[PDB]
DNA sequence: ATCAATATCCACCTGCAGATTCTACCAAAAGTGTATTTGGAAACTGCTCCATCAAAAGGCATGTTCAGCTGAATTCAGCTGAACATGCCTTTTGATGGAGCAGTTTCCAAATACACTTTTGGTAGAATCTGCAGGTGGATATTGAT
DNA sequence: ATCAATATCCACCTGCAGATTCTACCAAAAGTGTATTTGGAAACTGCTCCATCAAAAGGCATGTTCAGCTGAATTCAGCTGAACATGCCTTTTGATGGAGCAGTTTCCAAATACACTTTTGGTAGAATCTGCAGGTGGATATTGAT
C-alpha cells in the first residue's frame, strides 16, 4: 500500500518527503512532489547503471566498478555534462592523446 | 615533506594527464601547486572539524570541503 | 544509519539483471543519488521562495528539472516525473 | 626505444588505469603537515587522507591535460611552467 | 507593494566612512544585491553547517564558522572581530 | 523600548536580519545570537567598500559614488575582488592593464 | 525577426577586444565571436525563459535573467 | 601613425570607459530573436535586455582577456580562432 | 619495404581468497485515519510598462585604399629530457597493542517559539538641492620622420 | 635630438536631471508571559587511529648517452590597421493603445498535525562467486640495417 509502489517506482516516495521537508526547502511540500523528485532520481539512477553495467561487460567482468561508472559517465556528453564538475574517486580517467604528439 | 612527492610520481600523473614531453622546472611548480591546492581544501576540512568541536577530521569533513570548492567527490559521502 | 544502496540495486537488476556492482562504486552511486536530489530540491526551494509560495509541489521539481538536467536526459527526467506523478494520482 | 615512445606506453599504461600515482605514506605525511598550521594535536580518518589523496591526484591529471593544450597551443610538445600558469589563470585559479 | 531594501543602512555607513560623499542609483542598487549575495552565502552555509552537525538551530556560532569559511583572509578576521563584539555588545541587555 | 541594532551598535536592522533568516528556511530555529553577528558581518562589509569606493571617487574627480568607483574598490583590493571574484558588476567597467608584449 | 545577429557589427566587437585589452585582432575572430555569443545567449534565456513560463507570465522580467545568470555562475549585481 | 598605436589608444579610451559597446538595438533585435526559439508571444522588461547586454557584454571582455593571453602565449600579438577556442576548452565551457 | 631481434602485450587457463549477495531479525519509519487549518487558485480590475510609430539628427558602420609589420615557414645548433641499467632504501603490509575520542543516553536549564497587544522604523511619493554632463580653449604630453 | 602633426587634459561655466530631505502613514519590530524543545553536560561504550616492528619489495635516485626538439634568427607575402568619404540606421523625444502584471477577496482543495497501526529497511552473520595473481605462447609492434 505504500506509495512509491502506488506510483510505480522503486525509490522510496516516503523517505523522499520525508528528506524533502526535514530539510528545511519550504514549510510546505506539495504530495506530487516527493513522487516526481523519487522518479527523476530512479530515471537518472537507471541511465548511469545501463551504461555502466554496459561497460563492465564490454570490459570483461560480471559487475559494475567506479571504472565502468566514470566510463559510463564520460562518455555520454549529456551525463558528463551533468557531473561536469563530479570526481569519481576510483575512476581514471578517459583515454585521450592529442593528435600532435602521434609519431612519425 | 612536500618533497616526498618524487618526480617519477609526478611524471606518473602528467602520463596519466596525456604529457609527453615533461620540463625539469616543471616539477617544482606542480610541488608549489599541489601544496597550494592541499592548503585550501585542507583549511576549509579543518574549519569543518573544529565547528564540530573534534580533535579527528573526518573524511565527510574532506568531503564537505571540497564540495565548496567546487571540487565535488563522490564516493565517500556527497 | 541509512543509504540508498537498496535501490540503486532494485534498478540495477532491472536494467542489468546477470550483472552486479562493486562496493566501492555502490558508493560512487549513493553520494550521486545525493549531489542529484539536492541539485533539484535546492532550485525547487529557490523557485518556491523566488514565487513567494511556500509549498514546494510536482511543477517546481519538475522546472527544477527543466533547469538542471541538459538536453535529452531532461526531456525524459520530466516525463517518467508526470507519469510517476498520474499514475500515483491514480491511487 | 627511441625518445618519445616510452612516454607514449606509458600515457596509455597510466591512462587504463584508476591507480593512485604518489605513494599512499609520504603523500599522508604531506596532508598531515600542511594539517599541522591550521589546528594542532590533529588525527585523521583514513579514509580523509585518501579522499584527499583521490582529490589531489585528480586534480593534478587535470591540471595536466589543460597544461598539456598550452603547451601544444605554443608550438611544443614540451610542458613548462609557463604552461602551468597560464591554465592556473585562464582557469582563474590565480 | 512595499519594495524592500537594504538602502537606509547603507547609505547610514556610508555617512560614516565619508560624511562629506553620496552615491549613485545604480551604485546603490549595486551595493543592495551585494549584501543580499553575502546574506545567502554566509545564511546557506550556516545553514549547511546545522544540517551537518545534526543541529535544527542556527546560532551565532554557525555565522561565525560560514564567515571564517567564506570570507577570505584578514577580512574574516575583522568579520568575525566586529561579528563577536557586536554579540558581545549585545548580551548586555 | 529598545531596538536591536542599537542593542548592539549596527546600524543594519538586526530584527530585519532575524527575520529574513526564519522566512527564508536555512532552517526551523534561529538563534537570538546569529542574525546579531550576521547584521554585523554585513555592516563591516559593506563599510570597507563604501570605504574603498568613495576613495575612489574622490581621486577620480567626484563627489558620488557610481558603478565605476566600486568596481575599482573591489578589483584593486585582493580580498574583496575575491570575495566578488565571480560577480559582474553593471556599468563598472573594467580595470586598466596592458599586457607587457604588446607596448612600443 | 531572421539573422540579426550580424547586427553585431564588427566595430563594436573590436570595442569590446580593446577594452579585453586587445591589439591586434584577426578577421575570422569576428564570427567565432558570434558564435560564441549566440551561443551564450542561448543558455541564459533558455533559462530566464523557463523562470517566466514557471512564473506562468509572457512577459520576461529583469530579475529572471538575474536568476539564470546567477545560475550559470555569472552573477549580476545591479538589476537584482 | 604607424599600425599599432591606434590599436593603443582605443585599448585604454574604452578600458576607462563604461558605456555599453554593443548598440543597444540590434543587440535588442537579436535577444528577441533567439528568445522566440524558446516561447513566443514573449514580451521583454527593458531592464531585463539591459542586463543581458551587460552581462553578455562582461563576459565577451572577459573572453578576450582571456584570448589576448592565449595568443600572447603563442608567439604571437593578434588574436584568433583558435585561442577562443582554447580559453573557451580550458575555461570548460565547451572542453 | 621487409628483415629478424628485441621487448611489450594479450588471450586463454586456473584455484581460491576476499567480497557480494543472500537471509533472519525487530527497532524504526511510513502508512492510516481524523480533525484542523491555510495557502494560492479563482476571479476582477487597477495601472504600470511594453510595443509601436514617428520624426529629426547625427553617430557609426561600410567600403576602400595601401603599406607595414606580423604570422608562418625554414634553417640550424646546442642542449635538455628520454631511455636504460644499477644499487639501495623507503614504502608496503600485516597484525597487535594501547588508547584517544567519536558516538549514545539521560535528563533538564536555558533558549526559543507562540500569540496578541504596543510602539516605532521604513517606504512611497512629494518638496528640495546641487553634482555633473556637455561645451570650449590653450596647456601638456605623445608620436613620428629626417 | 627636435619639432610639428595630433590627441588629451584640466580648468572653467551652467541649468538640470537626479540624489537628498521632508512628510505621512502602515506594516513590522519590540514588549510580555506561558509553552516547549534542544543541545549541552556528564558518564561511557566500542572504534578507529597511532605507532611499531620487521622484514622483503619494488620504486627511486643516479649517471650516461644522445636524439630530437626547443629557440633564435631569417625571409617574405599577405593581411590587418590607419585613414576617410559616404549615407544609413540607430537614437532621442513624446505620444497612444493596451497587454498582462500585480493586488485583493473569497474560501476550498490541499497539507498539517498527531496517535496508532503495519511494514519496511539496516545490521550482522550465512552462503556463493568473481576476480586476482601468475603463466607460457602467439602475434604485436617497433627498430636499425641491406
Amino acid at each position: 500500500k505504500t506509495r512509491s509502489s502506488r506510483a510505480g517506482l522503486q525509490f522510496p516516495v516516503g523517505r523522499v518527503h520525508r528528506l524533502l521537508r526535514k530539510g528545511n526547502y519550504s514549510e510546505r511540500v506539495g504530495a506530487g512532489a516527493p513522487v516526481y523528485l523519487a522518479a527523476v532520481l530512479e530515471y537518472l539512477t537507471a541511465e548511469i547503471l545501463e551504461l555502466a553495467g554496459n561497460a563492465a561487460r564490454d570490459n570483461k567482468k560480471t559487475r559494475i566498478i567506479p571504472r565502468h561508472l566514470q566510463l559510463a559517465i564520460r562518455n555520454d556528453e549529456e551525463l558528463n555534462k551533468l557531473l561536469g564538475r563530479v570526481t569519481i574517486a576510483q575512476g581514471g580517467v578517459l583515454p585521450n592523446i592529442q593528435a600532435v604528439l602521434l609519431p612519425k | 615533506n612536500i618533497q616526498g612527492i618524487t618526480c617519477p610520481a609526478i611524471r606518473r600523473l602528467a602520463r596519466r594527464g596525456g604529457v609527453k614531453r615533461i620540463s625539469g622546472l616543471i616539477y617544482e611548480e606542480t610541488r608549489g601547486v599541489l601544496k597550494v591546492f592541499l592548503e585550501n581544501v585542507i583549511r576549509d576540512a579543518v574549519t569543518y572539524t573544529e565547528h564540530a568541536k573534534r580533535k579527528t577530521v573526518t573524511a565527510m569533513d574532506v568531503v564537505y570541503a571540497l564540495k565548496r570548492q567546487g571540487r565535488t567527490l563522490y564516493g565517500f559521502g556527497g | 544509519k541509512e543509504s540508498y544502496s537498496i535501490y540503486v540495486y532494485k534498478v540495477l537488476k532491472q536494467v542489468h539483471p546477470d550483472t552486479g556492482i562493486s562496493s566501492k562504486a555502490m558508493g560512487i552511486m549513493n553520494s550521486f543519488v545525493n549531489d542529484i536530489f539536492e541539485r533539484i530540491a535546492g532550485e525547487a526551494s529557490r523557485l518556491a521562495h523566488y514565487n513567494k509560495r511556500s509549498t514546494i509541489t510536482s511543477r517546481e521539481i519538475q522546472t527544477a528539472v527543466r533547469l538542471l538536467l541538459p538536453g535529452e536526459l531532461a526531456k525524459h527526467a520530466v516525463s517518467e516525473g508526470t507519469k510517476a506523478v498520474t499514475c500515483y494520482t491514480s491511487a | 626505444y627511441r625518445p618519445g615512445t616510452v612516454a607514449l606506453r606509458e600515457i596509455r599504461r597510466y591512462q587504463k588505469s584508476t591507480e593512485l600515482l604518489i605513494r599512499k605514506l609520504p603523500f599522508q605525511r604531506l596532508v598531515r603537515e600542511i594539517a599541522q598550521d591550521f589546528k594542532t594535536d590533529l588525527r585523521f580518518q583514513s579514509s580523509a587522507v585518501m579522499a584527499l589523496q583521490e582529490a589531489s591526484e585528480a586534480y593534478l591529471v587535470g591540471l595536466f591535460e589543460d597544461t598539456n593544450l598550452a603547451a601544444i597551443h605554443a608550438k611544443r610538445v614540451t610542458i613548462m611552467p609557463k604552461d602551468i600558469q597560464l591554465a592556473r589563470r585562464i582557469r582563474g585559479e590565480r
